[PDB]
RNA sequence: AGCUAGUUGGUGGGGUAAUGGCCCACCAAGGCGACGACGGGUAGCCGGUCUGAGAGGAUGGCCGGCCACAGGGGCACUGA
RNA sequence: GGAGGAAGAAGCCCUUCGGGGUGUAAACUCCUGAACCCGGGACGAAACCCCCGACGAGGGGACUGACGGUACCGGGGUAAUAGCGCCGGCCAACUCCGUGCCAGCAGCCGCGGUAAUACGGAGGGCGCGAGCGUUACCCGGAUUCACUGGGCGUAAAGGGCGUGUAGGCGGCCUGGGGCGUCCCAUGUGAAAGACCACGGCUCAACCGUGGGGGAGCGUGGGAUACGCUCAGGCUAGACG
RNA sequence: CCUGGUCCACCCGUGACGCUGAGGCGCGAAAGCGUGGGGAGCAAACCGGAUUAGAUACCCGGGUAGUCCACGCCCUAAACGAUGCGCGCUAGGUCUCUGGGUCUCCUGGGGGCCGAAGCUAACGCGUUAAGCGCGCCGCCUGGGGAGUACGGCCGCAAGGC
RNA sequence: CCGAGGGUAGGGCCCGUGACUGGGGCGAAGUCGUAACAAGGUAGCUGUACCGGAAGGUGCGGCUGGA
């Protein structure tokens, strides 16, 4: 029945890139397209839009991946090499604005839902505020 | 586990077993010999080592390692006990200070003494 | 300031005087996540007006007897016994856990 | 304290050579350019390759054998410097230099490093005025190191003195030979110091 | 041609009617101290030999170590097999902190600030396969935003 | 793993510098507990101190703040 | 104690009987002078108190030093204590002789059975130095109680299986409150310690000044994504 | 005859009413126990016969409880997928059981083998996961001592937790 | 009246200790056998029951970690 829809969609998208893929489609929400929009704003994916698959509202979520290689197995490298889930639904994850986490040494980015929309490691940083620490990507 | 588990359960502390109880956690205890034998070793060992069931001030007892070679511990002497166990005599573990009250320092050693607890000699 | 708490009336049968059960909220210590866990403050009401099922603000007041170191401040809403179930049947629940 | 002991044999065992004695360093007789070997019994056998700890060791040793200094000391300061911000590496040294016994020794006053020491100690040296018998005595930027009225007269303070005349010194020094008074100008910068030693390894050694 | 010192060297042995033949392992790494490294393992029935596979081995393959003050771009963590590492840069002036297997290593990569830590298994050949596979896999800033244009 | 007779509450009194079952008469049958009541064991508490990359772990001698005791225990007098 | 000093004394230890070692170490030669010897010798102490003014604000005058003739200053001045730990591996430091599963070593793996770098003595070497070793306890290494930061097919670890109480956990949309949560302001968070600077004692340890931080918790204001709560709706979970 | 679960089809109804689950409660192979029936075959025990240095055994001839039924206990196990349950997500191939369709084909549940990616110490796992994630419960923390002791609770006992 | 404590009586927990008894640990080279590891020379293990100097045997059902 899923429980954090979001360490869903994640997953949905860990897994998809793993064999590469057209896109994925995470089911609809107005709190799922939010996270998605600094995704594909911060160069992740190539974005996504609305669909449906008989009533019922999803996103397609067009990946992104690097160029081939050369030597054996030639997959490419990956856009998005690791996201893993901060605060969960078993343990909410809190944090100050001095506390914000420097993911990777800014190569990658802190989602972070907080009391004036979705910002990131950056982002909040700078209009210097928190909360919850919604997850680590890069 | 769980958050939630921890949050119940929690994880528990180790508290170690003291390989030693020389008493009040005490650097060293004193005691009177009370028998003065020499038992055989262990494994793959062979020897007779020195030792003493001492009495200690604890109305305890406790069988202890003679160090060196050739002592002078009698039925009735009075040792201080150090501790450090005998990975070869399953039974002792306290060891006795040389050269201190009815124990003698080593006789005609001169290299590490500290241990042992001779004196520094003269050259002349 | 006169510190305020508020809960629920989960007993009547005193002369002058209500149990308020009060419950609370904290992140953990070492793992975070909030946890709830209550406590039940023994409540001064001159007037019997407050009856077994009520939410209500209470406060810290000069001590009217033992055990005794709140006044019911004022009324949040009537008719809530889900509440008081609550506790009731955990109450309850104890009977089978000794021998 | 100060080693106190054989010491062309130190000169020996760091392979690298050292001038703890100063002159006879210098004459075909350091003892080091007639034995390259370090001392004892074996010495000169195929030596087996040193372990990792032994190379920090080694390191270490030498730089701290070269300032004879104690090394409770050594180790102090290399703290003191760890906890002071900057590359510790060289900030280590900038204070193991500017220890009075040793910037009495780079302003040639002295021949020897355990010459110098005796020097200081004895009060025979002297700082903006008042006298100082204070070896671990860190120079700071802008002092005189002057030397002493009664110690002025010295057949040996002016056998030192004397091939000094002209002679050059550290970049971070400046010395009136005349006068025979000299001053310290700055905390050296790395390449101003030139030792045999990778203080890196030191560093390292003190991460055991 | 680089600067090639071998890590560690083993006597392994297999049973066969009438005693013990044995083998020697070597595992070696190789580097110019630019950010060129490689690692080679070499096994062969005699010490010298061994050896000698190793180097080969080890500039058959090596990885383009991408410094940034003599230090490591980003802080990453790699288990290979049983045997975590933990690789954290550190501001200039330090020291590379590491056991013998991920110092070596790092030393020839042309590392000089850096912190580490083995976890899991510590076994060296092992240690040796982790943080190859840990630099091999470090980015810039450029290289990253190169895969962010679109 | 169940606890509880001044026990929980109430009216009226006594007591104090003052609140209060602190104490006393009477009335109601209550209070507490797996969020660990009751019981057993160990311990003066903190500013700190030690160690550790840190989160933690250990610790509370000197110095500073509070508490407690003055051979064991009880009581009150004087008095701000 | 410092500077010089042999292709290098003796003694002593190895020796493939040529030699190698301690070792510039010593002797030996010059120069400095810890101690001790003589003289000089405080800061800490300006108030209280007396006079004028008013017994006040302001001005002046005098008494008082336990440590103590000690610090510190000036002169003279003698070469003037070294010790303990270890050297099989971890872990740095190697060879003779004795010994012969004996005597003993030991933190672990182990050593000693007639050639022992592991016992005991020696020569040498490493290490630290007015110390060095040992025993006892705390933390660390121990990612081995794991929040950071682990695990359970066979290594230790899935309850023999259900039903369900409390509890934990909660799909899509809309609005109200703002409890969690986030920000700003302010009170509090003594001093001492710590930490960054600066000086005070010859440095230092100790010590002063100044600054900078401290989670928490109270008070006021603000935001409303996520969590919570109240309210209205949906059908993808669930049920019929 | 009485009754449970379970899958399919139609998209009709309610409109989150869900998941898990300390304790509790129920069920729980064989053996074993109580009361009362039942007894052919088999068979602990036990008796014989061989074998054997011996043979309290393996092989052979007998044979009692038991094995069966009714009611009540006991509550253990290699109670084994040695793999807690629920949900989402990540190639296919092959045969097999059982539904549904404008049926050489597609689709839905179930049971097997080989296997992408990925995991794994390895063996192996792999849309029936040991993959990648969230929720909740149980459990591990070197071996022996020892599932022992003591206490407690349950049991008629054996013994169980 | 209350009251330190003292006295009588009866309970609860904990430590020590005791003829004797039970098993358990360790012990360079003891006695009796051979149970297990290879079809272990009767596949093994397993819960239970009975039995036997001892490992063990056998009965019933189970698991393959056997064939
Ligand atoms: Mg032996
Ligand atoms: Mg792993
Ligand atoms: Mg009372
Ligand atoms: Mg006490
Ligand atoms: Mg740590
Ligand atoms: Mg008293
Ligand atoms: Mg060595
Ligand atoms: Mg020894
Ligand atoms: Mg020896
Ligand atoms: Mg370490
Ligand atoms: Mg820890
Ligand atoms: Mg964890
Ligand atoms: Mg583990
Ligand atoms: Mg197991
Ligand atoms: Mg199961
Ligand atoms: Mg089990
Ligand atoms: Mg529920
Ligand atoms: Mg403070
Ligand atoms: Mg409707
Ligand atoms: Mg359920
Ligand atoms: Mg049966
Ligand atoms: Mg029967
Ligand atoms: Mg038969
Ligand atoms: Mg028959
Ligand atoms: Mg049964
Ligand atoms: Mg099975
Ligand atoms: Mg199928
Ligand atoms: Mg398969
Ligand atoms: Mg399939
Ligand atoms: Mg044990
Ligand atoms: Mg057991
Ligand atoms: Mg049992
Ligand atoms: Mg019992
Ligand atoms: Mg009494
Ligand atoms: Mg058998
Ligand atoms: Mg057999
Ligand atoms: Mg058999
Ligand atoms: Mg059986
Ligand atoms: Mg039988
Ligand atoms: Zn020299």
């Amino acid at each position: 029945m899923l429980t954090d829809p979001i360490a869903d969609m994640l997953t949905r998208i860990r897994n998809a890139t793993r064999v590469y893929k057209e896109s994925t489609d995470v089911p609809a929400s107005r709190f799922k397209e939010e996270i998605l929009r600094i995704l594909a704003r911060e160069g992740f994916i190539k974005g996504y839009e609305r669909v449906d698959v008989d009533g019922k509202p999803y996103l397609r979520v067009y990946l992104k991946y690097g160029p081939r290689r050369q030597g054996p197995d030639p997959r490419p490298e990956q856009v998005i090499h690791h996201i893993r889930r901060i605060s969960k639904p078993g343990r909410r994850v809190y944090v100050g604005v001095k506390e914000i986490p420097r993911v990777r040494r800014g190569l990658g980015i802190a989602i972070l839902s907080t009391s004036k929309g979705v910002l990131t490691d950056r982002e909040a940083r700078k209009l210097g505020v928190g909360g919850e620490l919604i997850c680590e990507v890069w | 586990p769980t958050i939630n588990q921890l949050v119940r359960k929690g994880r528990e502390k180790v508290r170690k077993k003291s390989k030693v109880p020389a008493l009040k956690g005490a650097p060293f205890r004193r005691g009177v010999c009370t028998v003065v034998r020499t038992v055989t070793p262990k494994k793959p060992n062979s020897a007779l080592r020195k030792v003493a069931k001492v009495r200690l001030t604890s109305g305890y007892e406790v069988t202890a390692y003679i160090p060196g070679e050739g002592h002078n511990l009698q039925e009735h002497s009075v040792v201080l006990i150090r501790g450090g166990r005998v990975k070869d005599l399953p039974g002792v573990r306290y060891h006795i200070v040389r050269g201190v009250y009815d124990a003698a320092g080593v006789k005609d050693r001169k290299k590490s003494r500290s241990k042992y607890g001779t004196k520094k000699p003269k050259e002349a | 300031p006169k510190k305020v708490l508020t809960g629920v009336v989960v007993s009547d049968k005193m002369q002058k005087t209500v149990t308020v059960l009060v419950e609370r909220q904290f992140p953990h210590p070492l793992y975070g996540k909030v946890i709830k866990r209550s406590k039940k403050y023994l409540a001064h009401d001159p007037e019997e007006k407050y009856k077994l099922g009520d939410v209500v603000e209470i406060i810290e007041s000069r001590p009217i007897s033992k055990r005794k170191r709140f006044r019911v401040l004022r009324l949040v809403e009537s008719g809530r016994m889900d509440l008081v179930e609550k506790y009731l049947i955990r109450r309850q629940n104890y009977e089978s856990l000794s021998k | 304290g100060r080693y106190i002991g054989p010491v062309c044999r130190l000169c020996r065992r760091e392979g690298v050579k050292l001038y703890l004695k100063g002159e006879r360093c210098y004459s075909p007789k350091c003892a080091m350019e007639r034995r390259p070997y370090p001392p004892g019994q074996h010495g000169q056998k195929r030596a087996r390759r040193p372990s990792d700890y032994a190379v920090r060791l080694r390191e270490k040793q030498k730089l701290r054998r070269i300032y004879g200094i104690s090394e409770r000391q050594f180790r102090n300061l290399f703290e003191e410097a760890s906890k002071k911000k900057g590359v510790t590496g060289s900030v280590f040294l900038g204070l193991l230099e500017s220890r009075l016994d040793n910037v009495v020794y780079r302003l040639g006053f002295a021949v020897s490093r355990r010459q110098a020491r005796q020097l200081v100690r004895h009060g025979h040296i002297t700082v903006n005025g008042r006298r100082v018998d204070l070896p671990s005595y860190r120079v700071r930027p802008g002092d005189e190191i002057a030397v002493a009225e009664k110690s002025r007269n010295l057949e040996l303070i002016r056998q030192n003195l004397e091939a000094m005349k002209g002679r050059k010194v550290g970049p971070w020094l400046s010395l009136d030979v005349e006068g025979m008074k000299g001053k310290f100008l700055r905390l050296p910068d790395r390449e101003d110091l030139a030792l045999p030693v990778n203080e890196q390894l030191v560093i390292e050694f003190y991460s055991r | 041609d680089f600067e090639e010192k071998m890590i560690l060297i083993r006597r392994t042995a297999r049973m066969q009617a009438g005693g013990r033949r044995f083998r020697f392992g070597a595992l070696v790494v190789v580097g110019d101290r630019q950010g060129r490294v490689g690692l080679g393992f070499g096994k062969a029935p005699e010490v010298p030999l061994a050896v000698q596979k190793a180097g080969y081995y080890a500039r058959r393959n090596m990885v383009e170590v991408p410094l940034q003050n003599g230090t490591i771009p980003h802080e990453i963590e790699v288990e290979f097999g049983a045997s975590k590492i933990v690789l954290k840069p550190a501001a200039p002036g330090t020291g590379v902190i590491a056991g013998a297997v991920p110092r070596a290593i790092l030393e020839l990569a042309g590392v000089t600030d850096i912190l580490t830590k083995e976890l899991g298994s510590r076994n060296p050949i092992n240690i040796a396969y982790a943080t190859m596979e840990a630099l091999r896999q470090l980015r810039t800033k450029a290289d990253v935003e190169r895969l962010r244009k679109g």
